[PDB]
RNA sequence: UCAUAUAGAAGAACUAAUGUUAGUAUAAGUAACAUGAAAACAUUCUCCUCCGCAUAAGCCUGCGUCAGAUCUGACAAUUAACAGCCCAAUAUCUACAAUCAACCAACAAGUUAUUACCCUCACUGUCAACCCAACCAGGCAUGCUCAUAAGGAAAGGUUAAAAAAAGUAAAAGGAACUCGGCAAAUCUUACCCCGCCUGUUUACCAAAAACAUCACCUCUAGCAUCACCAGUAUUAGAGGCACCGCCUCCUUAAAUAGGCUCCACGAGGGUUCAGCUGUCUCUUACUUUUAACCAGUGAAAUUGACCUGCCCGUGAGGCGGGCAUAACACAGCAAGACGAAGACCCUAUGGAGCUUUAAUUUAUUAAUGCAAAACCUGCAUUAAAAAUUUCGGUUGGGGCGACCUCGGAGCAGAACCCAACCUCCGAGGCUAAGACUUCACCAGUCAAAGCGAAGAUCCAAUAACUUGACCAACGGAACAAGUUACCCUAGGGCAAUCCUAU
RNA sequence: GCUAAACCUAGCCCCAAACCCCCACCUUACUACCACAACUUAGCCAAACCAUUUACAUAAAGUAUAGGCGAUAGAAAUUGAUGGCGCAAUAGAUAUAGUACCGCAAGGGAAAGACAAGCAUAAUAUAGCAAGGACUAACCCCUAUACCUUCUGCAUAAUGAAUUAACUAGAAAUAACUUUGCAAGGAGAGCCAAAGCUAAGACCCCCGAAACCAGACGAGCUACCUAAGAACAGCUAAAAGAGCACACCCGUCUAUGUAGCAAAAUAGUGGGAAGAUUUAUAGGUAGAGGCGACAAACCUACCGAGCCUGGUGAUAGCUGGUUGUCCAAGAUAGA
């Protein structure tokens, strides 16, 4: 037979039945939204045309992103967007030579970062490119903050993300106490990334650690009856008093 | 080279024959040098009732009228358990009507069950 | 040739014709005479006459050829200065 | 494979211990290294190394007297049960130590070379030059590695600032600081080179066994 | 002479053919899987 | 749609794939199997067993009763003291063997003090003729009985043919048998080759002269907590060799057989003395199983159909020409029905290998060298280690060796064409009617007039005008050799020179 | 006359629509009850080898483009979007069932329910592909070298068939030809058009390797190793891989057996039998890997490379097959 929905279509509808369902919405959408990350391998294509000399005619092109792995250890650090890249070369870069395995990893160092909002020293593993990022972004919590989730592609960095929208959003005294001038500047510095908190929480959570949240908030000890039906028989006594 | 036929205490080696049981409870612990200790506490004491008198029999006669199946609901028992002293006491905060909010310090407590039928 | 494409299912060319040959549209095929370009120094004059001339191909060839290339490449193709304009129709033929 | 190696002992006794054999087998389950399994079973004896190491709450050269010296299945030298203090301990004996004697361990660099016993423990610093030393450590308070096998002698050739250059029985050099700590003697069991072990059967009851293989 | 290379013994029987045997590794619970699906009722021995 | 016809469709037709499934045949009522004797069914007798009883392991009700049959159902059972199922924590300790354990002699070197607890016997195995071998002269650990107190039955009945199997006896002779004294009977001797010895190996054709082995020698390695190793140059790993000492003409009557030193040993190989014997000269008798007959139960390979003869000829039960010839069981035999696994030669642009100085690679590792922030990342070079891949054609007798394209002379005497590893030698100006040709194509060849002057394709360098090597296996894979005695699959299989007689 | 032969439905196939559902149990699973962890498809296969390479709405278009520019690969812009000429018990699902049974395991995987052959009634009579011409007459007379497939024809040269019943093997484009519609236009958009277009009709099989690659399952047999156990009478000799010889282990030579008692046994004769011995029990090593006193020996009866599932209907210039009637044309230059 055939089943009455696509084999694709069925996340996105387990997305609307279960304990998923009850997600706030902006965090469904943010999960469901899909964003190209920026080009770190290879040389985008500048325009969305292009003369090529073979023929001379105008010719479209597009730019197909290289497949880019990252291992789980990179998850705990700032790789920035960087990765492991296995394919194929061909051995003297002439095409009739064999056709051998290949794997280009990145150059990882161990640094330590200071986070303002944070106030905290934190010892991550990097490479350059997120460096540069940084120095470009002025900044490591600017780095994290605006940022978008794609392009961080590290469970750790959304992590930092969530905490410091979290104290931005709460204006909370813990980052700097007996120095309130010192705490207003740097929050204010920051003002921009300030969204409510009730978008604050879910800032980066992964679709299992979202449904264990939302469970957590929902789960409860079943009221006593008793309760329900003495308040039924106040209410119809009450009813029967007046008339 | 038998894997259909259910797996009992009858099949292994002196090990397996003697470790798995046979659907019985146990009622004491081990203790050293394969002595077994029994607990007075982990056997059933039965609480059989007095029957003399007793004017109920196994069966009941043809010659009763029938009636109509009301299995009883919370709404039915709490119709006629506690509203009754409520409407009573509503002519002029809960436990005093048998409410009881919490189970820890009962003997035979509701949710979970700590008794047996 | 492949005569059902494993994406569409239609038939397929065989480009290494249409690199090659031309196909007036009334039937006819018109090649190059393999061996005219190179080795041009120890030839005789009358000889490099003879390879630089285009030739036609024979009936197998032509129906060979006929079958390597899908019907695009045998329709009515009006080019504005076509050098082989007047060649797409054959007149005067006796059987 | 769930290959617990035995060696998991932490605190120190004299009481043998309970060897398991490898066979060849590593952690992973494969021959590792030809050529071993089988044999007589065999216990450990924790013989202890740092032949300097004072008791507890206790400093300064200390002296101790043997009680046995016996044969040891792991060893190809004759080990020896030394007690001093409250303490005794395995220790490998050189040639001429017989049950009674008594040995000095000491730290004490003095002034000029002292005349030591074929048997005690000084820092190399502290002999002459030409004697016979055993049981060298390559760095101080680490431990004897180096000498250690039967019937073998080790030169010390020379000292300058702070080191001095030892001859091990490979006929080769190695510096190595004058606080390392020594024994002065040939290793015990001499002339265990001319074992006849007459018979295939006396290599098997050692452990060995014939592979053919080792690709 | 050949043909009794089954020595029957339930420890070894039960401790490289059984439910934990399968279950301590993922090719042991794709076994136990495809079983399920073909519909046996002798899942692990 | 008529309601067998006109149309439209389609899993649309089986004398044949060692086709598949089911039925029944043939060989065939053949091969093979089974129950010690008498009886009064209570019993007695004859004979046999390295067997029996128990635990373990394994199996799971698998000869208990009753009732139906020639196995099905119901009912019943194996009672824990034996065996399993264990342990409160922490520190401390825990040097000396076992061998009747004492003499000698060795080497392979073999629990408690404090703290916490005053609780009692629950749960499971318990049967049998049994398990692994499809049902079985096979396999199956331990304790005790060592010929049995326990356990069993080698002959369904008969007769006493052949051939076969096992055994007993044998006149005279005693290896004349034979490849060989294999088997059997008897118990002795001597040497030679190989290997030092005990041991190990090709489960299912090789137990050896092969492997291992003490002894010797060579090469590598200066050292921590997962192997070597809780080891350290008299140690560890990897190789060669094989203790130790010494050096780097007779035989027979007859004969192609036998005749670095180096004790001991060998189901190793060869030879010899003496004896012994049915091995033989040369077989014979008896017994047992098989056998043949009666009764019960009852297969399998094989089989196109058969109404299934001999001789000669052709190229043989079946054709031809002669001969023979009423039908039918039963027991034998092995000349014929090319009678029903295993080898050998050749082929495949089949497969899998092995070695390489056969081609391609360095992806992985190791060294370096260069950039990157004391270690990892990227690039390059060098090597080992591997990885993918192939084995042109004609042929003495397949191999060796030559040749492989084009051209000229006889075969092919007179249009054209016709083979050769048949016969003899070399070579690597433009435009345009019409035609010829190397038996295809691709290439190749001649050419009036007219106008002007007198060895392929693809690739790279190229503005270009076009250009080249290899492709000589010369219709050309862009770059691939030696070999398979371990191989696997698909398949094919009227004599120049001479011998002799008239 | 037996044996049989017959039957219908139990169900199933392809669509459409609709998004589908008390107790015990991860230790030895189905056991009331104590101190680590998950995160690029290679290759069979084509190129007739093989090495770069090789596929996973309609139209534009098999066009641009890629490619040992070979085999082949291949866009986009834009366009517009309850039923059955199905099976009916060897079919349809493998199904009454993933059960029985096979395997240690992964895994494999059934059958079936409602006067055909073979025989009997009734053995045969010279002689012969078992028939034909016939004959008053069954035989007797004359004629007469079985069938399929493969080799030049084959006497059977070779291969295949005991026999019956059921099931079992020609799927499609490029042109062309025939018949219709319309015809300088055809077509229900895209395409073709110098009589063409649109539609229909006709034509391209089955079984079979050794292999390759990926992921699982296997060391209850055997090779080796680990932990903790067990056995070795008697005699001779006293600390020895000692001698003779039981239990135990092996398997020298001969005979039996060869579908056997046994897919390697039996009887005798033999080697070892306190050791490098033999052995019960649990664990370990996993397939280009393990182990190996090297024999290409062994890794669950078949190992110069296990077994199972998948890619897989692998490929096969090789072998074998290929099914109604009747007629007609129809054969040996060469590169
Ligand atoms: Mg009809
Ligand atoms: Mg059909
Ligand atoms: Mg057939
Ligand atoms: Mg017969
Ligand atoms: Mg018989
Ligand atoms: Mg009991
Ligand atoms: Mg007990
Ligand atoms: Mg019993
Ligand atoms: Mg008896
Ligand atoms: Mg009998
Ligand atoms: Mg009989
Ligand atoms: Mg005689
Ligand atoms: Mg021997
Ligand atoms: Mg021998
Ligand atoms: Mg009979
Ligand atoms: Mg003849
Ligand atoms: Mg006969
Ligand atoms: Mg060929
Ligand atoms: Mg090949
Ligand atoms: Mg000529
Ligand atoms: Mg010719
Ligand atoms: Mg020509
Ligand atoms: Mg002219
Ligand atoms: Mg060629
Ligand atoms: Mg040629
Ligand atoms: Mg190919
Ligand atoms: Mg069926
Ligand atoms: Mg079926
Ligand atoms: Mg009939
Ligand atoms: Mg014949
Ligand atoms: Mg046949
Ligand atoms: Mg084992
Ligand atoms: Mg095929
Ligand atoms: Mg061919
Ligand atoms: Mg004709």
């Amino acid at each position: 037979p055939l089943h009455k929905y696509p084999v694709w279509l069925w996340k996105r509808l387990q997305l609307r039945e279960g304990i998923c369902s009850r997600l706030p919405g902006h965090y469904l959408r943010s999960l469901e939204e899909e964003r190209t990350p920026t080009p770190v391998h290879y040389r985008p294509h500048g325009a969305k045309f292009k003369i090529n000399p073979k023929n001379g005619q105008r010719e479209r092109v597009e730019d197909v992103p290289i497949p880019i792995y990252f291992p789980p250890e990179s998850q705990r650090g700032l790789w920035g967007g960087e990765g492991w890249i296995l394919g194929q070369i061909y051995a003297n870069n002439d095409k009739l030579s064999k056709r051998l395995k290949k794997v280009w990893k990145p150059q990882l160092f161990e640094r330590e970062f200071y986070s303002e909002i944070l106030d905290k020293k934190f010892t991550v593993t990097v490479t350059m490119r997120t460096l540069d990022l940084i120095d470009e972004a002025y900044g490591l919590d600017f780095y994290i903050l605006k940022t978008p989730k794609e392009d961080l592609c590290s469970k750790f960095g959304m992590d930092l993300k969530r905490g410091m929208l979290l104290r931005l959003a709460r204006q909370d005294p813990q980052l700097h106490p007996e120095d309130p001038e010192r705490r207003a500047a740097i929050y204010d510095k920051y003002k921009e990334f300030a969204i409510p908190e009730e978008e604050a929480e879910w800032v980066g959570l992964t679709l299992e650690e979202a449904i264990e949240k939302q469970r957590l908030l929902e789960e409860k000890d079943p009221v006593p009856l008793f309760k329900i039906y003495v308040a039924e028989l106040i209410q119809q006594l009450q009813q029967q008093a007046l008339s | 080279a038998d894997r259909m036929s259910k797996w009992t205490s009858k099949r292994g080696p002196r090990s397996f024959r003697g470790r798995k049981g046979r659907g019985a409870k146990g009622i004491g612990f081990l203790t050293s040098g394969w002595r077994f200790v029994q607990i007075k506490e982990m056997v059933p004491e039965f609480v059989v009732p007095d029957l003399t008198g007793f004017k109920l029999k196994p069966y009941v006669s043809y010659l009763a009228p029938e009636s109509e199946e009301t299995p009883l609901t919370a709404a039915q028992l709490f119709s006629e358990a506690v509203a009754p002293a409520i409407e009573k006491d509503f002519k002029d905060n809960l436990e005093k009507y048998g409410f009881e909010p919490t189970q820890e310090g009962k003997l035979f407590q509701l949710y979970p069950r700590n008794f047996l039928r | 040739l492949t005569y059902f494409s494993a994406r569409k299912g239609k038939r397929k060319t065989v480009k290494a014709v249409i690199d090659r040959f031309l196909r007036l549209h009334c039937g006819l095929w018109v090649r190059r005479k393999a061996g005219y370009k190179k080795k041009l120094w120890k030839k005789t004059p009358a000889r490099k006459k003879r390879l630089r001339e285009f030739v036609f191909c024979n009936k197998t060839q032509s129906k060979l050829l006929d079958k390597m290339t899908t019907s695009f490449w045998k329709r009515r193709n009006w080019y504005v200065d076509d050098p082989y304009q007047k060649y797409h129709d054959r007149t005067n033929l006796k059987v | 494979a769930n290959f617990v190696s035995w060696k998991s002992r932490t605190k120190y006794t004299i009481t043998p211990v309970k060897m398991r054999k490898s066979g060849g087998r590593d952690h992973t389950g494969r021959i590792r290294v030809h050529g071993i399994g089988g044999g007589h079973k065999q216990r450990y004896r924790m013989i202890d190394f740092l032949r300097f190491r004072p008791e507890e709450t206790k400093s300064g050269p200390f002296e101790e007297k043997v009680i046995q010296v016996r044969y040891d299945p792991c060893r190809s030298a004759d080990i020896a049960l030394v007690a001093g203090g409250s303490r005794k301990r395995w220790i490998i004996a050189t040639e001429n130590m017989q049950a009674g004697d008594t040995i000095l361990n000491s730290n004490h660099i003095g002034r000029m070379a002292v005349a030591a016993r074929e048997g005690d423990a000084h820092p190399l610093g502290a002999l002459p030059v030409g004697t016979l030393i055993n049981n060298v450590e390559s760095e101080p308070g680490r431990g004897a590695q180096y000498i250690r096998a039967a019937g073998t002698c080790g030169v010390l050739l020379r000292k300058v600032n702070g080191t001095a250059i030892i001859q091990l029985p490979s006929k080769r050099q190695m510096q190595v600081l004058e606080t390392c700590v020594a024994t002065v003697g040939r290793v015990s069991n001499v002339d265990h080179n001319k074992r006849v072990i007459g018979k295939a059967g006396r290599n098997r009851w050692l452990g060995k066994r014939p592979n053919s293989g080792r690709w | 002479a050949r043909g009794n290379e089954y020595q029957p013994s339930n420890i070894k029987r039960k401790n490289k053919h059984g439910w934990v045997r399968r279950l301590s590794t993922p090719a042991g619970v794709q076994v136990i899987l495809r079983r399920m699906l073909k519909g046996r009722k002798s899942l692990s021995h």
